[PDB]
RNA sequence: CGCACGGAGGCGAAGAACCACAGAUUUCCGAAUGAGAAUCUCUAACAAUUGCUUCGCGCAAUGAGGAACCCCGAGAACUGAAACAUCUCAGUAUCGGGAGGAACAGAAAACGCAACGUGAUGUCGUUAGUAACCGCGAGUGAACGCGAUACAGCCCAAAC
RNA sequence: ACUCGUACGGUCACUGAAUCCUGCCCAGUGCAGGUAUCUGAACACCUCGUACAAGAGGACGAAGGACCUGUCAACGGCGGG
RNA sequence: GCUUUACUGCAGGCUGUCGCUGAGGACUCUCACUCCGGGAGGAGGACACCGAUAGCCGGGCA
């Protein structure tokens, strides 16, 4: 039969419909009070969460995460520029608001290693998302087969080198034929060309 | 100007640097000091 | 070119921020819970370096001295009230609901309870006009009948220091003492005497603009000069 | 509160709560939401527990929709942690389940009237 | 008894010198961490940010360096086009963040010599200056496959 | 920043103590106000097209423009016959 | 380097539209959001701000 689980998941396949809209409407009012990075004890979207990798478990931390919705704020040029550079509104960066999410709840938990994140909305300005964060020190961890990986040195600093699914997903390694010949192994093996 | 204690200790040292290859080192090695300095020729460092 | 001096002034260097350290008080209005019972003596009248006006110190019933900005004919001694109940005398602070019609008013509010906004340069006056349960329409010194909230506070009187503007400067070095009380850049080179990488009406080989003085208002920082947006120029017609 | 539109009276959360306290020294019990979610769907749900103060939402929500299209019967309790020390658990649970209950059968029947009475 | 060949003197058969490994010591500043400061000073210190928590800094983590290499971001201009704007130089120079001894990638929602076929991933040779792009100008420029190198396949989420 | 500021303020410009004065011109350019009508992009919408899409057309029409008015101590002008 | 009714563009301003964004071609409302108030509370209000896009202006700048 149906989890309860599966609840909680079909709910948010449309945030503004049903109670879910009753209770964004009410959450993001709380939220957009509250801080750049702020630790919840429990995630909003549990489903979601334990299909990415979290436990209920001692050493994994869930924070939320709020980042400035559009383009990339960017200064006009101060020096001469071809007319193909001298663009200011219409440039957009090349990481997204999610990356954005994960990198400033990992520089707030220095200590932590970043598991993955995902989105819980937006209103008209911001951008919400609700990071997993692992202890690779915990003991809890060190012993636990579905997590111990993260403890390794090579796992060091994942997030800020785009080892995480959403920095995997926006270099382009998604597909594994055609379209990829610029983005496999690395961006940067391939001149920077994806 | 008014000297420091760690600013004295510097300058102590520096006079100290600034004497000659003794004697004795000229017979040892069969035959000239590179870091002379004056006052006023040269600068000190601060 | 170069960025105009009016570019140079937002960036808020010392040569254009005022000299707030050597600046007394920002005159605001008490704040009362309800009732009025809030009253006190003045003990001495000073001058107020940021408006070339006299500012009245005044010490309340609760140990409370500050300064305060001082109507016409307020001196030491002489007891002054803020609140709803208030007396209507001059130098006592009451809402626009209040006070009586066809007196005028000093240090009127905005928004209730936000400390004064308008008449609070020397000598002039707000006049109160027509009364409501909702509207109270002031008529402030520029000659606009400005729609306000009957519970926003003012003081009764004008404002002191009256006919300031009446005695001519004579000599640039009195305009300086007064300038270098305020944040304002003085002596002002005219643009027209300037080169074309300063002023956009610099340049030539005789000083004129080089193209009209009116400008749009949708003109960009850096080219807003001249009359700006207007209406109309010169005196007849 | 946006899945609970009834108010519980204390009188009436406390005889619920020692309903469920005899509901598992006899009969049989589920502890925490996903085994309250799977009695309903399978039937075997005569009275369903759900708290009151679940932070996030979403984890309860369902249940008084699901429990009203399968005509399994409903009540809320105040705090997390009372109907995880009624169901035995020292730690809280978010929702519980009466699957059989036993000398208590009784007592959970006018639980269940008394909360239809109540709306 | 360093470079370093003097003078005086001393150490070594109690096996010195010298070499290898291991250990002792190891001032101050320095990430610099009690606080401040041009290497000093003032009155117990994981400062700051975190995790676990006996909720006590009690137990731990981060910080900074490194020849380049590696990964993630920001991103020119000279120049070439005999001018020049797209294009080109070039995702180069340079900048921000970060890992390791290697990094990254990686067990198909693949390929598509279309098959009765191949079978994780890098890399090397080739495919090929081919397809494709482009004031269709100057210029730009892959992939599948093949031959090699080396090979290795697995864990959750959910159902119960 | 102006601003511990509030039109007797402060911003933006021109002229440059005093004295006597400061004419005529709003066609162009600028700025500003108005506007029946005309012109005026995209989203949504309507017709055609396409089992969808590209695309073609229509209706509505903002600021702006046309047109009208004000303004020269606004740029400037003040002749030939 | 500088200038402009040179060529091409880039900021900036104004304006429509979309999202935030809600209840009952002109209009009411309060709940988001904004501002004032120490607060109670007051004002404003689905507008403004902000994000996106479209037209106009645009030697301010390249
Ligand atoms: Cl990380
Ligand atoms: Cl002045
Ligand atoms: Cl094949
Ligand atoms: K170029
Ligand atoms: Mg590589
Ligand atoms: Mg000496
Ligand atoms: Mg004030
Ligand atoms: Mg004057
Ligand atoms: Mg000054
Ligand atoms: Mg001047
Ligand atoms: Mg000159
Ligand atoms: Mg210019
Ligand atoms: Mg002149
Ligand atoms: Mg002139
Ligand atoms: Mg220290
Ligand atoms: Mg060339
Ligand atoms: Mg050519
Ligand atoms: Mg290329
Ligand atoms: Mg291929
Ligand atoms: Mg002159
Ligand atoms: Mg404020
Ligand atoms: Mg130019
Ligand atoms: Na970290
Ligand atoms: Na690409
Ligand atoms: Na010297
Ligand atoms: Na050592
Ligand atoms: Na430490
Ligand atoms: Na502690
Ligand atoms: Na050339
Ligand atoms: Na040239
Ligand atoms: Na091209
Ligand atoms: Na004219
Ligand atoms: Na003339
Ligand atoms: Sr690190
Ligand atoms: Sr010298
Ligand atoms: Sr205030
Ligand atoms: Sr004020
Ligand atoms: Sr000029
Ligand atoms: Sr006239
Ligand atoms: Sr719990
Ligand atoms: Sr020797
Ligand atoms: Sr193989
Ligand atoms: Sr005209």
């Amino acid at each position: 039969a149906r989890s309860a689980y599966s609840y909680i998941r079909d709910a948010w396949k449309n945030p503004g419909d049903g109670q879910l809209a009753e209770l964004q409407w009410q959450r993001q009012q709380e939220w957009r009070n509250e801080g750049a990075v702020e630790r919840i004890e429990r995630p909003t979207r549990l489903d979601k969460a334990r299909s990415q990798g979290y436990k209920a478990k001692q050493g994994v931390i869930v924070a939320r995460v709020s980042v400035r919705k559009g383009s990339a704020r960017k200064r006009r040029h101060k020096a001469g520029r071809r007319s193909k550079r001298q663009g200011v509104t219409r440039i957009t960066r090349r990481k997204d608001i999610q990356r954005v999410a994960e990198e400033r709840a990992s520089r707030t938990f220095p200590n932590l290693r970043v598991l993955n994140s995902y989105s819980v909305g937006q209103d008209g300005r911001q951008k919400w998302h609700e990071v997993i964060l692992i202890d690779p020190n915990h003991p809890a961890i060190q012993n636990d087969d579905d997590l111990s990986w993260i403890c390794a040195d090579d796992q060091a600093d994942r997030v800020f080198r785009g080892l995480t699914g959403a920095g995997r997903r926006n270099r382009g390694l998604s597909g594994k034929g055609k379209g990829s010949e610029k983005t496999r192994p690395s961006l940067r093996s391939n001149g920077g060309k994806g | 100007g008014k000297k420091s204690k760690a600013t004295k200790k510097r300058l102590a040292k520096l006079d100290n640097q600034n004497s000659r290859v003794p004697a004795w080192v000229m017979l040892k090695t069969d035959r000239r000091n590179h870091k002379r300095r004056h006052w006023r020729r040269n600068d000190t460092d601060e | 070119g170069r960025r105009i001096q009016g570019q140079r002034r937002g960036r808020g260097t010392s040569t254009f921020r005022a000299p707030s350290h050597r600046y007394k008080a920002d005159l605001e209005h008490r704040k009362v819970e309800d009732g009025d019972v809030i009253a006190g003596t003045v003990v001495d009248i000073e001058h107020d370096p940021a408006r070339s006006a006299p500012v009245a110190a005044v010490e309340f019933e609760d140990g409370d001295r500050r300064l305060i900005l001082a109507p016409e004919g307020v001196g030491v001694g002489d007891e002054l009230q803020v609140g709803v109940s208030a007396e209507i005398a001059p130098g006592n602070t009451l809402p626009l609901a209040e006070i009586p019609e066809g007196v005028p008013v000093c240090n009127v509010e905005s928004s209730p309870g936000d400390g004064g906004k308008f008449a609070r340069a020397s000598g002039v006056n707000a006049q109160l006009l027509t009364h409501d349960r909702n509207v109270a329409v002031v008529k402030l010194p520029s000659g606009e009948m400005k729609r306000l909230d009957p519970q926003c506070r003012a003081t009764i009187g004008v404002v002191a220091g009256g006919g300031r503007t009446d005695k001519p400067f004579v000599k640039a070095g009195n305009k300086h003492h007064k300038m270098k009380a305020r944040g304002t850049k003085w002596p002002n080179v005219r643009g027209v005497a300037m080169n074309a990488v300063d002023h956009p009406f610099g340049g030539g080989g005789r000083q004129h603009p080089g193209k009209p003085k009116s400008i749009s208002r949708n003109a960009p920082p850096g080219r807003k000069v001249g009359d700006i947006a207007s209406k109309r120029t010169g005196r007849g017609g | 509160p946006v899945y609970v539109d009834f108010d519980v009276p204390a009188d009436l959360e406390d005889d619920a709560l020692e309903a469920l306290e005899v509901a598992r020294d006899t009969g049989a019990v589920k502890k925490g939401t996903n085994e309250t979610t799977k009695s309903i769907e399978r039937g075997s749900a005569e009275l369903v527990f759900v708290a009151e103060d679940v932070q996030p939402e979403e984890i309860v929500m369902h249940i008084p929709e699901l429990a009203d299209e399968k005509g399994v019967p409903f009540i809320f309790v105040e705090q997390q942690d009372d109907l995880g020390h009624a169901a035995g658990l020292e730690v809280g649970s978010a929702a519980a389940a009466v699957t059989d209950a036993g000398e208590a059968d009784a007592d959970v029947e006018d639980i269940a009237d008394k909360v239809e009475e109540l709306r």
